[PDB]
């Protein structure tokens, strides 16, 4: 790896200033090194990765989408023939996010959830799994579809099932996880009904739990529960 | 798009 | 060339998808193909291809400049030393930044100028000459700053010169070349008063034309003279 | 930053 001559500290210096200058495939590529030193990582070092792939994942679904909505409308009736060229290039971006993600996958199981033994860090590796198997099961169309959309499925349970016995209900790592699986449940399940029990659970449950806080991890916490609002007012 | 984080 | 298999028309019409995606990294990579095919570009895609350079090399320059001033900061009395960290980053994204410019003026120089012949490619091209060789500029601190410097100056002028002899006040390529040259005065050539006669005197001279226009052109043209009273309250 | 095209 071309990180492997970088000091880990030095890595995780040039992470955060990667951000700073919103240069997220820099700052992905630096916590890629960091995590191939094979030391556990800190809360914020856990950020750090976890930022850098949203942001470099989230571009190439952001192109995807307007490739795949140019390519749809070429196969409706009436469109003029163009060739293989949108089909081509909805590949090649395609290709990159899969790539991006088995990525991902890879530092996942080599080796950070095998050695992340807290619920904070054991919770988090496992959304993140469950967050880029859901990726590659947005542009799945094959034989093992379904087997991707249970890898994701299979991860978030096992997370879901670790913060529920592990944190109070308004951590910031379980309403984040359970925003996500609720997703999930929508957008790549076909369940609807679950999107919408999971959600609602979640921010209630949530409520209830918000008079044990400080005034930082209220903040922290009802940020998450709007967000949680926000997609059951767009479902309902 | 729905909220995720 | 990675490009050398893929057709002509194939790499224009790919590099309008990638626009659409804002995929700009892409979306050059294929000019960069079709300028290489060896014909000269049409307008639009001489358009293209300055889009695709501006939106990439853009982006480095805004790093650049987080990351030079993060730089500055760490070189004031009384700051703790970090280490060789933030100038290696710095350096990281110049080497790029340079590499996107000498890629472009390669292209101009092999052989986009020397095939132009009409005013409007043939400026177009001196002005992009003139804007990357700008770029350099701006992070040139060495033995060739000054012939960079003037690299830059002499693009310009020679654009400057067609310009004036063979399009009108308000064409849209003048008003842009007469904008960039202004800022170059300004940003580069520490000339500020030259920037500002050169903005008005364009500005001016544009005003007095636009009678002359339809309510398209008018618009196109206006829309420049707006940037250049920009600059000019910027400056003033 | 100034305007440029
Ligand atoms: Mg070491
Ligand atoms: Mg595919
Ligand atoms: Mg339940
Ligand atoms: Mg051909
Ligand atoms: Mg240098
Ligand atoms: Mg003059």
């Amino acid at each position: 790896g071309a990180m492997g001559s970088m000091e880990r500290a030095s890595l995780i210096q040039k992470a955060k200033l990667a951000e700073q200058a919103e240069r997220y495939e820099d700052m992905a590529a630096f916590m890629k090194g960091a995590v191939e030193k094979g030391e556990e990582l800190s809360c914020e070092e856990r950020n750090l990765l976890s930022v850098a792939y949203k942001n470099v994942v989230g571009g190439q679904r952001a192109a995807w989408r307007v490739l795949s909505s140019i390519e749809q409308k070429s196969n409706e009736e009436g469109s003029e023939e163009k060739g293989p060229e949108v089909r081509e290039y909805r590949e090649k971006v395609e290709t990159e996010l899969q790539g991006v993600c088995d990525t991902v996958l890879g530092l996942l199981d080599s080796h950070l959830i095998k050695e992340a033994g807290d619920a904070e860090s054991r919770v988090f590796y496992l959304k993140m799994k469950g967050d880029y198997y859901r990726y590659l099961a947005e542009v799945a169309t094959g034989d093992d579809k379904k087997r991707i959309i249970d890898s994701a499925r299979s991860a978030y349970q096992e997370a879901m099932d670790i913060s529920k016995k592990e944190m109070p209900p308004t951590n910031p790592i379980r309403l984040g996880l359970a925003l996500n699986f609720s997703v999930f449940h929508y957008e790549i399940a076909n369940s609807p009904e679950e999107a919408i029990s999971l959600a609602k659970t979640t921010f209630d449950e949530a409520m209830a739990d918000l008079h044990t806080l400080s005034e930082d991890s209220y903040k922290d916490s009802t940020l998450i529960m709007q967000l949680l609002r926000d997609n059951l007012t767009l479902w309902t | 798009f729905p909220a995720t984080v």
